[PDB]
């Protein structure tokens, strides 16, 4: 059977420097968690049971809250335990400009083919830096209902 | 009396799959106002400029309002606008400057009348 | 059996025409990947699915401005449309990006699309590039498909109809 | 694998020096994949066409000049008079 997961960000609007929580249970929107995986709510980690080459993806969805130029960046960082050699290029980063507020949704994707070991723990960190106004961080939020997502697929199992 | 093996026979606060009807309760922080939809909807979160009016439950979404000094814009309060200054009034499309020969002396409240855009 | 996965990259495209896109599918053609149970017919610009089942299909549109003059306001939209030859049912009727006069301040304008679709055996899939740009006489030339961060298209078999 | 010449791609798991697919290039060789060729259209015109060892290189159509390291944008010509116009 295929190994696939697509989790949706849980209870996050504000652009904090925090480890995101995810909807993984069946019926939690379009969230899906196949048989070869599990999500540890208390540790905010996706546990991979079988080793192999995984296509890991992140999708960041942001929306303006206000209707004052506000600029900066928002980031989704894949946090692997144990670490995968590539630590640098494992982050989805969106740059925001005063122009960006003209869009109802600012969407950006990240995808990477990664070799994962058995019992691999994966979590996602939310990072942001916004300036330009006293209310800079409040001017952008993680989009609703088109929710920020995180998932993976087993492309080639090891042998 | 309703006893049939169907997702039509299920209550709000549940999700149900047509192929094998079971009516599972909504996962935490998800809701369903109608019963027997294939999934529950993720709850809206009210933070920053937005504050809660209604909190999320298994049968209803959270509803937002804006923090003091700001008001809602949009059907489901999708954006916040700063409360009007004198020389303006609150309308459908938000804070709008009062017309030719009209003025509003109040800050953030009130409707303007004809007898600067803020005084006389 | 073995997992079914594809990630194709847009082949020889810059200009924003109204045609069906070509894709890199050969091993060693950038990050392009084509597993077994999948084929790419270059002459018909179609991805052929061998096994039926529920497929997670995705599109990623990457655009970049070509001009420097900020004085001439360019607006419009660019779209990537999934074309199914054996045909499929769709809940949402295409990846669409809106461009504004100030979008030119961004080095890259990126947007993604994903959908879980029931595909039949021998399903033919192709992608159409659509665009409507206005605001200047050179509207069409002011935006191009980004290079080297290339527009991509792929899928993976989430649940086979015959899993066992 | 890396010892491979330009115009090839090689993978560590089974080292073979395969030539670059049709519309790709590799100026190094040791790389696990070949790089996709740039296309010069609209404001951009070809200088160098793509080969297995070099990318296509763009220039701008007459009346316009390149801006950026790899000619990523085109700017309208001003004048060569040196009269600050
Ligand atoms: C969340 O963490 C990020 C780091 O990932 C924090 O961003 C950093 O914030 C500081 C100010 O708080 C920025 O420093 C500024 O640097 C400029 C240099 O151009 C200087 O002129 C300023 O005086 C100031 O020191 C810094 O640039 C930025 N990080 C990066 C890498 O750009 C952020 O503040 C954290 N957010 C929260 C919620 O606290
Ligand atoms: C590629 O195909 C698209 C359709 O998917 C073409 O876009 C359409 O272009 C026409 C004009 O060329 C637009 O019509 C204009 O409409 C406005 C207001 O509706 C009106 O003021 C004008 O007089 C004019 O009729 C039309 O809006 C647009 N399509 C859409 C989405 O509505 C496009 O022209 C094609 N591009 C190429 C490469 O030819």
């Amino acid at each position: 059977s295929p190994v696939f997961a697509k989790l949706l960000a849980k209870n996050q609007a504000s652009l904090c420097n925090t480890t995101l929580n995810w909807h993984s249970q069946d019926g939690a929107g379009s969230s899906y968690l196949s048989q070869g995986l599990r999500y540890e709510e208390d540790k905010k980690e996706l546990v991979v049971d079988s080793p192999g080459l995984y296509y890991v993806f992140l999708e960041l969805k942001l929306s303006p809250t206000f209707t004052h130029k506000v600029q900066g960046w928002v980031s989704l960082v894949l946090q692997a335990k144990p670490q995968v050699d590539d630590f640098d290029n494992l982050a989805l980063t969106v740059e925001l400009f005063p122009c960006s507020m003209e869009n109802k949704l600012v969407d950006r994707s990240w995808s990477q083919l990664l070799l994962l070991k058995a019992g691999h723990r994966l979590s996602v960190g939310l990072r942001a830096y916004l300036h330009g106004a006293q209310d800079a961080y409040r001017d952008w939020e993680l989009s609703y209902p088109n929710t920020t997502s995180f998932g993976l697929f087993l492309v080639k199992p090891d042998n | 009396d309703p006893v049939q093996n169907s997702c039509d026979n299920c209550q709000p606060g549940t999700f149900c799959r047509k192929y094998n009807p079971v009516c599972k309760s909504c996962p935490p922080s998800t809701f369903s106002s109608i019963g027997g939809q294939p999934n529950c909807n993720i709850c809206r979160v009210c933070a920053g400029y937005f504050r809660f009016k209604k909190f999320c439950s298994s049968t209803h979404n959270a509803e937002c309002e804006c923090i003091e000094g700001f008001h809602c814009l949009g059907p489901q309060c999708t954006r916040c606008e700063k409360d009007c200054r004198p020389g303006q009034e609150l309308t459908k499309q938000g804070c709008k400057t009062c017309s030719l020969g009209t003025f509003n002396d109040q800050n953030g409240t009130g409707v303007c009348r004809p007898w600067t855009t803020e005084k006389d």
